[PDB]
Formats: C-alpha cells, sequence, structure tokens
C-alpha cells in the first residue's frame, strides 16, 4: 500500500503565502498524476491543480494565477504553493494520487489509487 | 427538509476568543437537543460540546472542560459555541449535529489556532 | 484453497508443482477473482495456465478472446488433448455444429466451461442475444483477454476489436477480468488498463526480467584499441571457464550486417574459435547444417543475424539492437542453464547513428503509410531507451527493470556497476573525453 | 442473490442476560435488498428493555447485513449474501466505555423463504450510574459506518466499528465493536476486500401498540470498493 501524508497547512492572512506538501510512502514505480481537491464546507469538492508524469500542469481558472503546482519524482512528493491568497480559498485539501503503480522485487504489484488524509487552511 | 448552516469559523492566536454559530431549518431548536463534533484532518471525529433539548443541562469534553461554552437562542433560531482561550489542540473542523430523525451532519466551520 | 489447485494441476495438466512461485501467486489471485488481474509472463512460462486452471475450477463458462483464429484452434487442440471440455463459437463451424453449440449455451449449466470466441463474433449481432442470455443467467465467470497488448496503440500489434471488447467488459460487469500479455511496458500496461475498463485495483503479476545468473556490462569500441582481441578474449574466458573442466557450452554473437557477420565469423575462426555465420541470406541447407553443428558440441560458438541451446556461456552484441525489448529477448538465452554466463555490448557511436538512421527511415515509411503512427512512436522511444541504457550510468539490471517496468533488482553480484563502480565511472569519463 | 430478488420477510429472535436481567425480543418485518431497505419492528417480550433500544439496534439489525444495497461492481464482495443459503455465525463483543461490555452470538439463516436470526446476548461488568444503565440514551439512532476485512484462516470476515449514541444531557457515548462472521456452509464463500457499509437508521414508535414498538426503518449501502 501507499500512505499519502499531508503537511504545511498554516494560517495566513489575506495576501499571505503557504505551501501544502503531499508525500507518498512505500514502493512506487511511478504516479500517473497528482490532483489537489479543495473541498469547502457545505459545497462541492473543486479541482485545484493537476500534475502529470513529465511535468504537464493544469490549473482551474479560479486558481490559474495564484496557485502553482510542482512535483519531485525522486521523492514522489507534490507541493502546491499558494500566493496572494484570498478569503475565498478557505477549505480542506486532498491528493488524488491517481495511477499509483507499485511493484515488488518478486514482481507482484498493485495499480489502485490512494487518497491523502487532508490538510487545513484559513484566511483572515 | 432539514438543513444546517455553520458560520463564524476564523483563525485565532492562543488566548483569543472565537464564537461559532449554527443556524437550523426545518425544525424548532428548543424541542431537540444539539451537539458539536470536532474532527481533525485525517483523524477520528470526537464530540466536544452538547446541549440537551430543554437547554437546562449542557455537557463538554474533558480536554476543553471549563474552557468551552455553548448556548442557544430561539428568537434567532441558532446555537452558539464559544472557544474562550485557544490551544493548538483545537485545530479541527467543528461540525454541528442535530437530527429530528435520521442523521443530519452540518457543513461545519473550519477553525485552527496555528 | 491450495489443495484444490494442486489437485487440478496434478490431474488435468499433470505438472507436479508450479514452475515459479510468481505463477502460483498469479493463479491463486485469478482463482479468487476479487480484483482484475494483469499477467505478464514470457512464452513458455505457463501463462496460459493462469487463466485456464481457474476456468476449470470456476463455475460456468469463461469467454476467452484471442486475436487470430489459428491461435484459437491451437488452444482448442491443446485443451482437447487433455480431455478438457472446451468450445469455440466461430463462423468457421458448420450450421449443425454451431446450432448444437448455441443449444448447449442456451441450456442451463452449459457443458462447455471455456469458450474461445473471436472479438468480432462476440460483437456480431448473431451472438448478442446469447450474451444477453449470459448476463441474464450470470453464466460467465471470468473474462480473459489473451494477448491484451494488442489493445494498446503503442504495442507492435493493434487490434481494433479490443476497443469494443472494452465496452463488452463494461457489460457483464459482475465477472472479473484477466488480461494476459507476453511482454509488457508501463505505457502499454496503462493503455491496457484504461482501454479494457478494468477495475482501478489491478493485481499485476509480472516476471522479473533481470537474471541473477547473468552478468551485464557495456564496452565502447572507440576506447578499446583492439575490439576484436577483447571479443576473442571474452569469448575464450566464458567458454573455457575452469581450465580442468575444459571448454563447455556454446556462445552466441549477434551480428547486424551480413558482411560484418561473416567478417566476425571468419575473424573468430582465424583467432582460434570456430564459428558459423548462420546468415539469413544463406541457403536453407547450409543454414540447417550450421544450426545443427551449433546444437552439436562440435562448433564452439555461433554468430547469428536473425536468431537455441540449453546452455549458452556468453552472449555478445557486436552492434546495438533495434529496441531494448529485442536486445533483452536476444540476451535472455544467455546461460539459460544455471551455470554462470555473461553478456557484452560493443556499443559504438557510428553504429548507433547508423541504426538510428535505419529506424528513422522505417518510421518515415510508416508515416507515409499514414497508419500505426503510435507504433512508430513506441519503436523510436524503445530505441532511445536502449541507447540511453548503453549510455546510462548505474546498475544495468536496474536500468532494464526501469525500462520494462520491473521492480528494482537486488543485483548483489553479477552487475558491472556493483563490482567496480569506479571502473565504470572511469570508462564513461574516457568515452566522454573521446567524444 | 436470486433469493433476495424482490421483497423478503425477516424474523429476528434474541435472548439476552444483562447482569442477571433476562430479556427476550422477537421482531419481524420486511427487507428489500435491491433498494437497500429494512423496515422492522422489534417488540420485546419484557415490558421494559433493561438496556436502551439504541444499544441493541446494532445487535438486532446489524446482524442482518445481507440486505445492504451492494453496488453491482461490488456485488462479488457481498460476503453476507454469499454462503447465505447455508447461513453464517456472527460473534460480536461491544466494549462500552465505562458502562461494561456486551458479548453476543448470532446465527443467520433461512427458514422457508424468510430470513431468520437466533441471537444470544450477555452483559458483563456494567456500571449502574453510567449513561446506559441510567437510560440517558436518546431514542434517536445515528448513522454509522461498519468496516469489514476478510480473514483467510477462518475464511470469514472480521468487522470493526465505533458506534455513537446521543445522550439526553448532551454527551456522546462511544462504543467499539469487534465482530467475527464465520460461514456455516462448506461451499465456496466469497471473501471480500476491505469495505465499509454505511447505515442510516430511524427509530419511531407506533401509536397503537402498548408494548414497546421499536419501529426501525434503515437503509444500508456498501462502499469503499
Ligand atoms: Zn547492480
Amino acid at each position: 500500500q501507499v500512505q499519502l501524508v499531508e503537511n504545511g497547512g498554516g494560517c495566513v492572512k489575506a495576501g499571505g503565502s503557504l505551501r501544502l506538501s503531499c508525500a507518498a510512502s512505500g514502493s512506487i514505480f511511478s504516479i500517473n498524476r497528482m490532483t489537489w481537491y479543495r473541498q469547502a464546507p457545505g459545497k462541492e469538492r473543486e479541482w485545484v491543480a493537476a500534475i502529470t508524469s513529465g511535468g504537464s500542469t493544469n490549473y482551474a481558472d479560479s486558481v490559474k494565477g495564484r496557485f502553482t503546482i510542482s512535483r519531485d519524482n525522486a521523492e514522489n512528493t507534490v507541493y502546491l504553493q499558494m500566493n496572494s491568497l484570498k478569503p475565498e480559498d478557505t477549505a480542506v485539501y486532498y491528493c488524488e494520487a491517481y495511477g499509483t503503480y507499485t511493484l515488488a522485487p518478486t514482481g507482484e504489484g498493485e495499480y489502485d489509487d490512494y487518497w491523502g488524509q487532508g490538510t487545513q487552511v484559513m484566511v483572515s | 427538509q432539514v438543513q444546517l448552516v455553520e458560520n463564524g469559523g476564523a483563525c485565532v492566536k492562543p488566548g483569543g476568543s472565537l464564537r461559532l454559530s449554527c443556524a437550523a431549518s426545518g425544525f424548532p431548536v428548543n424541542r431537540y437537543s444539539m451537539r458539536w463534533y470536532r474532527q481533525a484532518p485525517g483523524k477520528e471525529r470526537e464530540w466536544v460540546a452538547g446541549m440537551s433539548s430543554a437547554g437546562d443541562r449542557s455537557s463538554y469534553e474533558d480536554s476543553v472542560k471549563g474552557r468551552f461554552t455553548i448556548s442557544r437562542d430561539d428568537a434567532r433560531n441558532t446555537v452558539y459555541l464559544q472557544m474562550n482561550s485557544l490551544k493548538p489542540e483545537d485545530t479541527a473542523v467543528y461540525y454541528c449535529n442535530v437530527n429530528v430523525g435520521f442523521e443530519y451532519w452540518g457543513q461545519g466551520t473550519q477553525v485552527m489556532v496555528s | 484453497p491450495e489443495r484444490r489447485v494442486r489437485s487440478t494441476l496434478k490431474k488435468v495438466f499433470g505438472f507436479d508443482s508450479f514452475k515459479t512461485p510468481l505463477q502460483e501467486s498469479a493463479t491463486m489471485a485469478v482463482v479468487k477473482g476479487n480484483k482484475d488481474v494483469f499477467v505478464c509472463m514470457p512464452t513458455g512460462a505457463g501463462k496460459s495456465l493462469c487463466y485456464q486452471l481457474p476456468a476449470l475450477l470456476a463455475k460456468g463458462i469463461t469467454i476467452v478472446v484471442s486475436p487470430l483464429i489459428a491461435l484459437i484452434q491451437d488452444q482448442v487442440d491443446h485443451l482437447l488433448t487433455l480431455k478438457v471440455r472446451v468450445s469455440s463459437l466461430n463462423s468457421k463451424l458448420s450450421a449443425q455444429e454451431r446450432k448444437e453449440l448455441l443449444a448447449d449455451l442456451e441450456r442451463e449449466k452449459p457443458q462447455t466451461k471455456i469458450l474461445y470466441i473471436t472479438p468480432e463474433m462476440a460483437a456480431s449481432s448473431s451472438f448478442q442475444p446469447t450474451l444477453n442470455s449470459l448476463v441474464s443467467r450470470h453464466l460467465l465467470s471470468y473474462l480473459v483477454v489473451d494477448e491484451a497488448h494488442c489493445v494498446s496503440q503503442w504495442g507492435h500489434d493493434f487490434r481494433p476489436d479490443y476497443l469494443r471488447l472494452g465496452a463488452l467488459r463494461s457489460r457483464l460487469g459482475h465477472a472479473p477480468c484477466v488480461a494476459l500479455t507476453a511482454t509488457a511496458t508501463p505505457q502499454v500496461q496503462e493503455d491496457v488498463f484504461a482501454a479494457l475498463h478494468l477495475k482501478k485495483p489491478v493485481a499485476i503479476f509480472k516476471t522479473p526480467c533481470f537474471r541473477a545468473n547473468l552478468f551485464y556490462d557495456v564496452q565502447f569500441k572507440e576506447l578499446i584499441s583492439d575490439p576484436y582481441g577483447n571479443l576473442k578474449d571474452f569469448c575464450l574466458k566464458a567458454l573455457g571457464q575452469e581450465a580442468d573442466k575444459g571448454l563447455s557450452g556454446c556462445g552466441i554473437v549477434y551480428c547486424r550486417t551480413r558482411e560484418a557477420c561473416e567478417q566476425l565469423a571468419i575473424e573468430l575462426s582465424c583467432r582460434g574459435v570456430n564459428a558459423k555465420a548462420y546468415h539469413a541470406g544463406l541457403k536453407a541447407s547450409e543454414r540447417t547444417l550450421v544450426q545443427n553443428d551449433w546444437m552439436e558440441e562440435k562448433v564452439p560458438v555461433i554468430v547469428a543475424t536473425i536468431s537455441d541451446k540449453a546452455n549458452v556461456r556468453f552472449v555478445a552484441h557486436w552492434n546495438i539492437a533495434k529496441s531494448m525489448a529485442g536486445y533483452y529477448q536476444e540476451s535472455g538465452r544467455a546461460g539459460r542453464d544455471g551455470k554462470p554466463s555473461w553478456c557484452r555490448l560493443y556499443y559504438s557511436r557510428n553504429d548507433r547513428d547508423q541504426v538510428s538512421f535505419l529506424i528513422r527511415k522505417e518510421v518515415a515509411k510508416l508515416q507515409e503509410k499514414r497508419g500505426n503512427k503510435a507504433s512508430d512512436k513506441a519503436t523510436i522511444m524503445a530505441f532511445d531507451a536502449l541507447v540511453t541504457f548503453c549510455e546510462e550510468l548505474g546498475c544495468r539490471h536496474a536500468a532494464i527493470a526501469k525500462y520494462f517496468g520491473d521492480a528494482l533488482p537486488a543485483c548483489a553480484k553479477g552487475c558491472d556497476h556493483c563490482q567496480n563502480p569506479t571502473a565504470v565511472r572511469r570508462r564513461l569519463e574516457a568515452l566522454e573525453r573521446s567524444s | 442473490e436470486e433469493l433476495f430478488t424482490g421483497v423478503v420477510p425477516i424474523l429476528v429472535e434474541l435472548d439476552g442476560d444483562v447482569n442477571g436481567h433476562k430479556f427476550s425480543v422477537r421482531g419481524e418485518g420486511e427487507g428489500d435488498a435491491t433498494n437497500g431497505k429494512l423496515t422492522l419492528k422489534f417488540i420485546c417480550t419484557t415490558g421494559k428493555l433493561p438496556v436502551p433500544w439504541p444499544t441493541l439496534v446494532t445487535t438486532l439489525t446489524y446482524g442482518v447485513q445481507c440486505f445492504s444495497r451492494y453496488p453491482d461492481h461490488m456485488k462479488r464482495h457481498d460476503f453476507f449474501k454469499s454462503a447465505m443459503p447455508e447461513g453464517y455465525v456472527q460473534e460480536r463483543t461491544i466494549s462500552f466505555k465505562d458502562d461494561g461490555t456486551y458479548k453476543t452470538r448470532a446465527e443467520v439463516k433461512f427458514e422457508g423463504d424468510t430470513l431468520v436470526n437466533r441471537i444470544e446476548l450477555k452483559g458483563i461488568d456494567f456500571k449502574e450510574d453510567g449513561n446506559i444503565l441510567g437510560h440517558k440514551l436518546e431514542y434517536n439512532f445515528n448513522s454509522h459506518n461498519v468496516y469489514i476485512t476478510a480473514d483467510k484462516q477462518k475464511n470469514g470476515i472480521k468487522a470493526n466499528f465505533k458506534i455513537r449514541h446521543n445522550v439526553e444531557d448532551g454527551s456522546v457515548q462511544l462504543a467499539d465493536h469487534y465482530q467475527q462472521n464465520t460461514p456455516i456452509g462448506d461451499g465456496p464463500v466469497l471473501l471480500p476486500d476491505n469495505h465499509y457499509l454505511s447505515t442510516q437508521s430511524v427509530l419511531s414508535k407506533d401509536p397503537n401498540e402498548k408494548r414497546d414498538h421499536m419501529v426501525l426503518l434503515e437503509f444500508v449501502t456498501a462502499a469503499g470498493i
């Protein structure tokens, strides 16, 4: 299995900047894509950013400028940097980690996807 | 039929005071008891505060015992919960739970001391 | 449990025990059927058992889809010689035979337990009511897509009917799915998973390509002053092994050009090690004679331009292969026995450029065809990966595993990088200085 | 599966012994596996149940989870319906926090075309002034998630889940439930991968009956696979 761990959730006033870290553990050969999901209370979960193997980046029009997505394949860790933050962006975040291909020296493996526990955020 | 709206969640440094307001629809607040649940990101939900139906008796958890307050108001049809002093152990979403029948989870208010 | 599978193996197939523990794990996983399975084993490794034994042990029919009708006929014969109740609903059958087969299908508890149907016939309107009956009765147990690699566009072969087999898989949802492939690639694996609409959790059973018996290392002809002398010395060392035991086995040297092939053969013969060109252009009679004498102990080593012995002491690629898959397949026969064997690669910049030009010309011709463009893209990607492996810095087994998608290997011994990492660093520094 | 197509009658019988207090409850009703509906009435023989009704909601109904609306893509993981014609044994210990412990053993089977359950309960080291022995538990019952994981050694499914009960004062009583489900039949049992069943229940009291009505309308949906 793969245990995704979130970190970096912090309280920043409007215009403050914060970084959300999402690290995958266990043995992973590769991740198809990592997508962040901002799920606000009493609202529908909204896709935020998407990073795919090779570095292709996709952003939602709401977060096109303010948010940025990066990923390190050496550590299998995806980071989202949040700048010029607005009071609208106050909701929990998650990681889809779609297409997690794990393997073992024997050769047995798994292809299921794993979701992160989640991280908090606030704005004054 | 029955819906719950939670507001007032905000960031507070230690020693500050914050009040979360839960407004209700589709049922009278006096006739039915209310509760507040606390859920940290990726952890199990834990109850924090609760008001009986009559509103005469209220209960709190041991961690925040004596440091949290809870009250109700029928004219505005809304309950309130006061954090009083804040500690980094209060970093969790605060859902408002009341069901006339079935189970009704409120949207909640996300609060964290940081 | 294990007892039932062992009894089936000993009774129907006759094998005393599973060939490899990985095959056992794959067979058990398919028998359970909780999550869709993807098996990737080489030919002759017993992959057909992974989908056959559960079918024999499953309840109801299992529909097997194969690309060609001749392969279906061969599988039917192989299952019939074992007295297994296998059926095939194909248009090649006669009216009476197909009527009997459909009548058996309609009857409850159909006698047939494994039905081989071409994807077109299943998608044809004639069999649609039969498939509707199957869904209504829940007769089908497992959906086996054999040679599933054809679905992936990047694969060598493309089968448009598997794209509709995927829609069929969406229907009959209750039954699990088992996709079988000979050689798999992570891109091909993802294409197979996405096209066949398999459940997100997928039990992947892939054989490890690395061989602990085998030793990999790459040399550069520019650095070595006399490449032929190094080739002769390596061939003699591998064949000779211990002095007292004497020469044993027979080696294979892969040639690219026919002129280069015969030049290498004659030069090895002059050096002291006799060899046979086994050139494709060589007439059939001479080709058979040379293949024989190589199979016989008489001839020490053989040179091959297109293509087995139980024991192969060494395998040297004078020129780089067209794709890393081809090189791996060619080198797999290196020391097929348990005795140590080594492989060598005489990678050269000029030869690499020449083969790259050949690949580019082939891709240009394919594009002129205007079809199977993804096949050309996959071929050029494989060639790029092979040349990178030749130029790669690190464990050779690890790079091969990275390409094939195999898990990283624990090559404690038998790896050039592990034994002398400093020597490899110096060799690559010398190559860079030369270039 | 084909036995559950449509509407199925359900009968349940439990005989519990809470610290000497012996009670028996026989309930009946209907269940629709296709729509995941379960409408039952558990009228206890005893005039007053020694323990609150929500406490035994998990013993009288969650012992019958084969009616859960298992999605078609998880229908195979329906352990309960598989090996259901032969039945299965559900042994569960519920550790209440500071209020003692329930030990329960139930057998789930078919009689004719009606699902039937034979359940037995026992209470140990209870606290008289606790929330449960004080009958402070609210009549209403909350929705809960039951996690299930297959164990091969006993070719069964072990279930884990925490149940929350509302209290009149305002406190929430948390109980942890350990459960084991073993197949009675020797036929091939469909061992499932890990999954959680979401259960949403409502308790109500009919006007007519003098004895405790214990009307229970619940809906269960499998999830997690
Ligand atoms: Zn190595």
